[PDB]
């Protein structure tokens, strides 16, 4: 029952992280700075924080 | 470019390549060591490393 109760708050911050590592990408455009680079439509409306 | 006049003056096109040049700057670290370490031969050696 404790496990039960705990996976309903345990799954979806996991899938909340793992989106926000999908909304970021390692890439580099010409003489960028080879890290970075987040789509701005993945993203949706966020802050500078 | 054209390759028109560019024969009439007598410049004839040649083949096409591409310009991939440069990369990622990953890098890595190795150890270079200068004196050999001998141990077999303890017997016979004198002292020529010094
Ligand atoms: C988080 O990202 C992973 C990795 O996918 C990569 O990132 C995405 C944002 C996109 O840009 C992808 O093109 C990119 O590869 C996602 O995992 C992937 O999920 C999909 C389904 O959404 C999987 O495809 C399935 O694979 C098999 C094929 O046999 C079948 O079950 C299905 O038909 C279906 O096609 C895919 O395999 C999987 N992995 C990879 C490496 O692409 C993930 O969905 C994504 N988002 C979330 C919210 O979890
Ligand atoms: C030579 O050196 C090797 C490696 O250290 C060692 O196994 C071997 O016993 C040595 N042989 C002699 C005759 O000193």
């Amino acid at each position: 029952g404790y496990l039960n109760l705990i996976n309903a708050v345990i799954i979806p911050i996991s899938q909340s992280l793992e989106l926000m590592r999908n909304n970021v990408k390692d890439g580099t455009p010409n003489e960028n700075i080879f890290g970075a680079i987040v789509a701005g439509a993945a993203l949706g409306i966020a802050t500078a924080a | 470019v054209d390759f028109e006049r560019l024969a009439s003056i007598g410049g004839i096109k040649g083949h096409s390549k591409l310009y991939k040049i440069k990369g990622h700057p990953t890098t890595k670290d190795i150890v270079i060591k200068l004196v050999p370490n001998l141990n077999n031969l303890t017997v016979c050696s004198e002292m020529s490393i010094d």
